[PDB]
RNA sequence: AAUUAUAUAACUUAUCUAUUUUAAGUUUGAAAUUUC
RNA sequence: AACUAAUCCUAGCCCUAGCCCUACAAAUAUAAUUAUACUAUUAUAUAAAUCAAAACAUUUAUAAAAGUAUUGGAGA
């Protein structure tokens, strides 16, 4: 049968007003019996190739709508 | 962890290490046209080692794709898909995809969906022919290869013949 | 810092750096600073233990004792 | 050897001593004190007293409490006391008829309540009798706060309760935001559950929770000597000026 | 609700201990089941039209589930809070 | 160093440890000790000691002329970060 | 085999759902008891 | 009076009493003990049966009142 979406896929706290919920990041590591804390995005310091993404290629600067045929 | 073998990201006709991408969706417009009928060739009628069926290369514009293989499909043969329903009687050539509406009652069909837009999800096992018992107005029956015949728009694409290897059934 | 391992024990964990941050590092998260609830069964055998090892002590000092009066 | 003080004990040995003995009083009186809940599926017994088959003389009474099986998802939930109930059946409630194992399940729903204090309406798992209760506390807000946590019973309703304290002790301005004179009259409705800030960050919390926060509250960054040194000097040179 | 109760008596314990139970203590006698029995009635208010129960605004004793599967799972009927109540008889004095 | 793609090695020089050799053309200690030199009678220094050495001295003076303020407190030594330092006291970046 | 067989499963009525004018029966049998 | 062997006392233990408990560096859960990214990370339903009833089926313990009464294939 032909399958449309992957096939792979196929077979209260927090809420307070006020209040902040415990995290384990004060824990530093994991632990199942702790709310998953909120984490800002990290900062490297430094530009990674390996975990360098290329921009799309939209935001290009050379980009141009008509397109060129090579 | 569990991930899919037909895990290829581009569509090819190519073998692939072999097992060749079948595409059960018809009518698929191609590159360069309209969302309106369009021709194919029948290159090749290869040899599917995962279906029981034999699958049909088809090919058309700039676009190639494996299909499952009729009665009668033979290498330069034509095959027409098409989205409009005829006003009139449409010419049948075996193998080709057209509107339930377009085709007459009592023709062979196959790879027939149940819903349009599904895809060819039955009558794909070799000698399986759909028969169309009944024709009124935008609704159509199909008899599936497990007995059920059921009703459906005429939107519905029906292949024309029944599958390759016609004594399939009366194999003994 | 003081962590607990997954056989309940209280020990000193030593920080290692790393270019990552821990949250963002599957394997440092893999790693198990936690202990499993049938660990509460070994806690009351290290009691039960510690407790033997002091009682076995008793018994070896007898024995040295012994000695002692026979000498002396 | 034998352990001097029982199992029991050991429990609270480590609420006496330790960062369980750091622990706000408030909250600790919270998790020493236990309230019965209200009973639900038992009746005490009619009669105070029997008479006792064996001597054939009437004997004092006692009232057995039905057991009642209270899944997690109540604890997500707003119930009114009501809970599943495993055991036994006797068809046609005669004895003499085949034992058959029956679990016993309440109808339960998930309707949206709307509260007033947090100006929002929440979806939750809840009964006919939670209903019933919320009418009878004159409020969904009232339930949860005037219910205390047995009779409650509900994770999120103490969690609501929590919420629900603080923020009438704290007369915080996020209640109904841009309608100030709404927020006092709330308040003022409310009046009755307003307490300390302290206590109302403790109401509902889990021993881990409780444990981890005054852990948290008294981790302190460590004090460079320079800085005490410096004090220290400051302070005995400052009293030898004197 | 679910009522039970314990077929077999349960040995005192006497005036401060709990006592032991045992296979035939755990063997119960349902007295009362609103499953078994057909759904129990309840007050609601109907807030639309349903078919051949009345009319929006009349306050009617309707079987629990009943009520509550069709009526107010569809909106036609909700509950009579003390707050929304003095609300509803003042809006209704306004009307 | 670091091994980039291809299984190729790419030695870091930054990594690659640089040997600061002490010039010993006179320098008078040598790996032994006279037996007529008396033996030292262990005194270990501690935070306290250097604390009074140094720091305490500058506070003293200061604090009896009164020019004493919170800003201040890095004059007498206080480091309020250890980045800019190439050994940074803790967390310890430097080697032996 | 005889005798039962509210394990379940079905249907009927409840049940729970929609609308709208599991329990009790029965049936199968998970089985039970005794005989051969 | 000879060979093979034998000789010995502490190595230590046992039960109560008493007593709860709060006893280097480097590497490590990745492949444990691999100095830095991979891959997210996770235990547990009545305890049962055996056994006793000489088999087996409901059933089978785990201060005085008193082994009285009841219960129980009224039997262990």
């Amino acid at each position: 049968a032909y399958e449309w979406g992957v096939r792979s896929t196929r077979k209260r706290v927090y809420e307070i007003p006020g209040l902040e919920p415990i995290t384990y990041e004060g824990k530093k590591h994991f632990v199942p019996w702790l709310a998953r804390p909120i984490f800002p995005p990290w900062e490297r310091g430094w530009n990674d190739p390996r975990f360098h993404r290329a921009a799309p290629i939209h935001e290009q600067t050379l980009y141009k709508e008509e397109p060129c045929y090579i | 962890k569990f991930v899919s073998w037909k895990s290829r990201t581009k569509y090819t006709v190519k073998p692939v290490k072999n097992y060749r991408m079948i595409d059960f969706l018809r009518f698929r417009p191609e590159k360069e046209k309209a969302p309106e009928p369009f021709e194919e060739k029948v290159v090749v009628v290869r040899y599917d080692p995962c279906r029981s069926a034999d699958i049909a290369l088809v090919a058309g514009g700039s676009r190639k794709r494996w299909i499952i293989a009729t009665e009668n499909m033979k290498a330069g043969d034509t095959i027409l898909n098409s989205n409009h329903i005829g006003r009139m009687a449409v010419a049948a050539q075996e193998g080709d995809a057209h509107p339930l509406g377009a085709l007459p009652v009592g023709t062979l069909i196959n790879n027939v969906e149940s819903e349009p837009g599904r895809g060819a999800q039955y009558i794909r096992a070799a000698g399986t022919c759909g028969v169309l018992l009944r024709k009124v107005n935008g609704t159509a029956i199909i008899q599936l290869p497990s007995k059920r015949q059921m009703q459906v728009l005429e939107s519905c694409t029906a292949t024309v013949g029944r599958v390759s290897n016609v004594n399939h059934n009366q194999r003994v | 810092a003081w962590r607990r391992d997954i056989f309940g024990r209280i020990v000193w964990h030593k920080f290692k750096q790393w270019p990552i941050p821990w949250y963002l590092n599957k394997r440092y998260n893999r790693r198990r600073f936690f202990a499993m609830p049938y660990v509460d069964r070994f806690i009351r055998l290290r009691i039960e233990k510690h407790a033997r090892i002091e009682a076995r002590k008793r018994s070896l000092q007898k024995k040295k004792e012994k000695i002692l009066h026979a000498k002396f | 050897p034998l352990h001097r003080y029982p199992v029991h004990l050991w429990q609270k040995l480590r609420l006496r001593q330790g960062i369980c003995a750091r622990l706000p009083a408030h909250f600790l009186r919270s998790l020493e004190e236990e309230r019965t809940p209200t009973p639900v599926h038992y009746k005490p017994h009619g009669t105070k007293f029997k008479i006792n088959p064996k001597n054939g003389q009437r004997e004092r009474v006692e009232d057995v409490p039905i057991p009642v099986h209270y899944p997690p998802e109540s604890q997500q939930g707003l119930w009114g006391g009501e809970g599943l109930i495993l055991g036994y059946r006797y068809a046609n409630n005669d004895k003499l008829s085949k034992r058959v194992k029956k679990v016993w399940k309440p109808q339960l729903f998930t309707r949206e309540l709307y509260s007033e204090i947090l100006d929002k309406k929440f979806t939750v798992t809840v009964t006919m009798r939670t209903l019933d209760l919320i009418d009878e506390a004159y409020g969904f807000d009232f339930y949860i706060l005037k219910t205390p946590k047995e009779d409650l019973g509900s994770k999120f309703g103490m969690d609501l309760k929590r919420g629900m304290l603080l923020r009438l002790a704290r007369q915080d301005p996020h209640l109904h935001p841009e309608n100030p004179e709404r927020r006092a009259a709330i308040y003022d409705k409310y009046r009755s559950f307003v307490i300390p800030e302290a206590e109302a960050e403790w109401v509902g919390l889990t021993l881990e929770e409780a444990l981890e926060k005054q852990r948290l509250l008294e981790e302190k960054d460590p004090v460079p000597l320079f800085k005490v040194y410096v004090e220290e000097l400051v302070q005995r040179l400052q009293e030898q000026v004197l | 609700t679910v009522i039970v109760e314990r077929w077999w008596k349960v040995p005192l314990a006497g005036e401060g201990r709990k006592p032991h139970l045992h296979r035939r203590h755990r063997v119960y006698k349902l007295v009362e089941d609103t499953k078994h029995r057909p759904k129990d009635n309840l007050e609601l208010i109907l807030t639309q039209s349903v078919d051949e129960i009345g009319v929006r605004g009349d306050l009617v004793s309707v079987k629990k589930s009943v009520g509550r599967n069709k009526l107010l799972s569809q909106g036609l009927a909700v509950y009579a809070s003390p707050e929304n109540r003095k609300l509803f008889e003042e809006e209704k004095s306004l009307r | 160093g670091i091994y980039t793609s291809d299984r190729k090695f790419v030695q870091i020089k930054e990594m690659v440890p640089e040997f600061v050799v002490p010039d010993l053309t006179g320098f008078k200690l040598k790996p032994y000790v006279n037996y007529r030199a008396p033996a030292g009678i262990d005194t270990p220094l501690t935070a306290k000691a250097l604390f009074q050495e140094t720091v305490a001295p500058a506070i003293e003076k200061d604090f009896k002329e009164g020019t004493f303020d919170a800003n201040n407190l890095e004059k007498y030594g206080f480091e309020p970060t250890q980045e800019g330092k190439l050994f940074q006291l803790y967390p310890k970046n430097f080697p032996r």
